[PDB]
DNA sequence: ATCGATGTATATATCTGACACGTGCCTGGAGACTAGGGAGTAATCCCCTTGGCGGTTAAAACGCGGGGGACAGCGCGTACGTGCGTTTAAGCGGTGCTAGAGCTGTCTACGACCAATTGAGCGGCCTCGGCACCGGGATTCTGAT
DNA sequence: ATCAGAATCCCGGTGCCGAGGCCGCTCAATTGGTCGTAGACAGCTCTAGCACCGCTTAAACGCACGTACGCGCTGTCCCCCGCGTTTTAACCGCCAAGGGGATTACTCCCTAGTCTCCAGGCACGTGTCAGATATATACATCGAT
């Protein structure tokens, strides 16, 4: 039971370029990219929680980790996306 | 359909630049009235809720070199009813002077000195000519006065004007 | 388990698995507890970054008049974008090649 | 007594003799004339990055003071681990 | 009376590689730090230890950058470091694309 | 397996340099590059064999190599991880 | 009997190998070298084919980046030819031993 | 009340250079160094344990993290010292 | 019953108990073996003994009796292994190695 | 500066493997519910950060003269590119073999957890000596002669 | 050379403040006992890593010649360096206020853990089409007669 992000990257692709496919090697590369950015953000959120003597990783910690790791405009837009998603999630 | 609107840093900087140019050459001057201050003379109350980095005014005047800058200020000061309107600045191996005694339709020259106001001035060069911009470097309320620093530490003038330190 | 179930992703409006992200934040030894909005936030950010890369990759593949995104197109997108190249600056992309770039002092006269 | 109007930068506080002292410590024997503006630009970029990260750490801890641990953590984030400030 | 140009340079080099104190001056550096941080969050405060940490880090950075710059210049058969040397050092180190 | 670094032939290094943008190549570049490559490979393979030994395996795997490289500071996308 | 000036063929090879993505080192000699080097550390090792391909991709990316910086060093020295002093300067500035 | 490695660094000092002191600044620097190396070794051991899908950090994981993080001779001698300590610690009980 | 610190069982001057507490509360793994903190404390003690020995040699060669950041810097930057280990590390108040390139010395 | 190889983008045929899609299922994700402890919030105290004043003096800024160091030009020779004939060994496809990865089942030793306790570590105090400093004999570098 | 002559190192002695030893307290490390579960070990299957062998042919290699460039040398011209004077503003001490960092106490609500339900994602097998050659068309490029 091998874990991947292949089907979700397929979904995002068919959402961005609805008439474009993606080879298997590029699929593996996008898989590795998602794994790596996840590992980075999670490790940075862990470091923040340890610094501030907290115990829970929360949206506050994840937002600060995003702001630390992504450069300027990527960070602004990613924080926008995540805040929008969290508000929608707690509303629903 | 899902398309990113990211505007790479070059685009953001260029757009801020063009906004600066068209606003300076727009003469809008949104919400600034001349009034009186209890001891200083005139006052320009801004009536907008400023924030960090936003524009305020342009210190419109005449730009010259330094060989005449070190002279024209004193030559206008020979008239003891001249106020304070000329601005020097050192930029790329040259110092200049903003001749602003001759009255203009702008709101730059109409402000007094302090170190406890709300503005710290920068420079913008719209195609060479360095326009003395004034930005809101902090949060200003609609009903506070434009008040910035002249940078001048002329010990003679600060002797005659003890109010320059404030 | 009544009140027919919908995925946390669907509740959040995302395409990435919020449940899997939660499971990874738990079985990853990052912290004892894990908030409820943390997986949602992280999945939203990961999906955003994936969309941001795939858009440029598809644009490159369409420039080269192709239909399948390939490692070359991923490399081109990443290296040409100014900020993705800073986020992924010390990253090698297998079968990616380099950007076409000849220094100006080597060209003929 | 009419007075003139000038500016400052707070980046010209990294004076030319200070940059030359740094260069001497680095082993530089002779210094060009534009090295000073170039070095001020470099230093402002480095400082902007480290202080952005330190202020982010501070904001996250809901503090209003930038402690020394915030600077140490920012520097470790850049990859320039700094010893001797409570790290 | 007079020294040949270069001897005072080498004397300064030996002096500043013997010592350890900070070469930038603390009050101007602190003003610079405060004005820079003023653009990320207004009404900030800095532990004096934090400003000292920033200064140690910045001086170590600039010293290492000047060592790399000197290497570039020497490589170019020169002795005077130049902005092109600083730029080459930064680009090879990976700080500017 | 003796003297296999000579398997990075001169035209191979010249191809790598062409990809890098190099126009002319001094003749002493080739031994220097063989040395550089042997050093980089020694480091990465030492870390990969360490990961393998720790997993009590005997096959260096793509993940062991990817982890070695991620630890060198040279993350590699496209082989798992 | 046609013949190009020295340099145009080099520029064409540059454009070619920057258009392509395939591996530029011979797979079997590279694999043999890797098996030797590993044999130095632990005897009777096996290798996944994907493991050796990963090693090759990483080594090729390393050498390509090193040659980009070597070319920058050469151009700095007002040359066109890269040289061992250029590789050594690139590595020293870049932080390698 | 804040923890540090001051008294233990001082004990190791009085072991290696019996008539020699250490200033407060160098004491802080050795504190930072001990914390940094501890964090490196522990993070690498954690990462190894996650790689092999195991839950327990052991002397095996710590030894591999030491052999990954320290350069050749330092790593060899640190492995020597750690193995010596673990054997002496298990002998007594 | 009478107690003796784990550090004494192992012959270490570094705190095995403190190291074990740090390994636990540091969120490295769900479990921490018995010999893990012993091994880690032994390695930390060895490394600090190396650093301190070289710094004391530097202090002797300077005809001083206290170790200072400058002496730590000299020790580290001179030992090749410790310089590869702490290569990306700045040491406050440490200064640089005395090194003037030959091309600048007077001919 | 056309000629004329010489290589290169544009087009069509096509076909081969890889990709996108339909299926069954099982395993992990979701929903409800309970317990507890982590964190949010309010209060308080005092530390330590900021700001201003005054004087000193060390350091920065400025101006000047001059020399050595960068840079442009020039000539030479050499070593690197380009091309061609030859060799060699990479690469591809076959098979076969078996080592070793990977998964499963059992069971035990080991680590978490919990409570009683005690001594090791920490914070404050005090003293003395080590390093800094200030002034002095010497000798060891540069630099005009 | 020839020498002086300023920096510079070795030398005492004072002095001051920081570091090293001392001691009382408290909290966290040690000990003992229980348990439950992780991983150690054995077993078995069966993928895939290795080895080999033959053919093809693409790439490496060796040689020869020419010429573009690396490199040494020369000349100039200018732009850094060294020095002396002035100025300015860092710095140090002192005071004085007050923000906010750090700790504590309380309460609540959010997350872990558990159990059950079930659907979505994964392996698996299949149809089909994208893109990689292959050859031809027309064209671009450049090197030289």
């Amino acid at each position: 039971r091998k874990e991947s992000y292949s089907i979700y990257v397929y979904k995002v692709l068919k959402q961005v370029h609805p008439d474009t496919g993606i080879s298997s090697k590029a699929m593996g590369i996008m898989n590795s990219f998602v794994n790596d950015i996840f590992e980075r953000i999670a490790g940075e959120a862990s470091r923040l929680a340890h610094y501030n003597k907290r115990s829970t990783i929360t949206s506050r910690e994840i937002q600060t980790a995003v702001r630390l790791l992504l450069p300027g405009e990527l960070a602004k837009h990613a924080v926008s996306e995540g805040t929008k998603a969290v508000t929608k999630y707690t509303s629903a | 359909v899902r398309r990113s609107s990211r505007k790479s840093k070059a685009e953001l900087q260029s757009e801020e630049r063009k906004r600066i140019d068209e606003l300076i050459e727009s003469g809008k001057e949104e919400g600034m009235k001349i009034d009186l201050i209890d001891g200083k003379g005139r006052g320009v109350i801004a009536t907008k809720q400023f924030s960090r980095g936003d524009f305020v005014v342009e210190y419109h005047g005449d730009l010259i070199e330094i060989t005449d800058a070190k002279k024209r200020e004193a030559l206008y000061a020979q008239d003891p009813s001249t106020g304070c309107y000329m601005y020097y600045f050192q930029y790329l191996s040259k110092t200049y002077c903003v001749d602003a005694t001759r009255e203009t339709n702008r709101l730059g020259r109409l402000i007094n000195h302090s170190k406890c106001g709300n503005c710290q001035t920068k420079l913008h060069d719209i195609d060479g000519v360095p326009h003395l911009i004034l930005i809101a470097s902090r949060d200003i309320a609609a009903g506070e006065e434009l008040l910035y620093d002249y940078g001048d530490r002329s010990k003679a003038s600060i002797e005659a004007h003890p109010w320059l330190k404030h | 388990a009544r009140a027919k179930a919908k995925t946390r992703s669907s509740r959040a409006g995302l395409q990435f698995p919020v449940g899997r992200v939660h499971r990874l934040l738990r079985k990853g030894n990052y912290s004892e507890r894990v908030g409820a909005g943390a997986p949602v936030y992280l999945a939203a950010v990961l999906e955003y970054l994936t969309a941001e890369i795939l858009e440029l990759a598809g644009n490159a593949a369409r420039d080269n008049k192709k239909t399948r995104i390939i490692p070359r197109h991923l490399q081109l997108a990443i290296r040409n974008d100014e900020e993705l190249n800073k986020l992924l600056g010390r990253v090698t992309i297998a079968q990616g090649g380099v950007l076409p770039n000849i220094q100006a002092v080597l060209l003929p006269k | 007594k009419r007075h003139r109007k000038v500016l400052r930068d707070n980046i010209q506080g990294i004076t030319k003799p200070a940059i030359r002292r740094l260069a001497r410590r680095g082993g530089v024997k002779r210094i060009s004339g534009l090295i000073y503006e170039e070095t001020r630009g470099v230093l402002k970029v480095f400082l902007e990055n480290v202080i952005r990260d330190a202020v982010t750490y501070t904001e996250h801890a809901k503090r209003k003071t930038v402690t020394a641990m915030d600077v140490v953590y920012a520097l470790k984030r850049q990859g320039r681990t700094l010893y001797g400030f409570g790290g | 009376h007079r020294y040949r140009p270069g001897t005072v340079a080498l004397r300064e080099i030996r002096r500043y590689q013997k010592s350890t104190e900070l070469l930038i001056r603390k009050l101007p550096f602190q003003r610079l730090v405060r004005e820079i941080a003023q653009d990320f969050k207004t009404d900030l405060r800095f532990q004096s230890s934090a400003v000292m940490a920033l200064q140690e880090a910045c001086e170590a950075y600039l010293v290492g950058l000047f060592e790399d710059t000197n290497l570039c210049a020497i490589h170019a058969k020169r002795v005077t470091i130049m902005p092109k040397d600083i730029q080459l050092a930064r680009r090879i180190r990976g700080e500017r694309a």
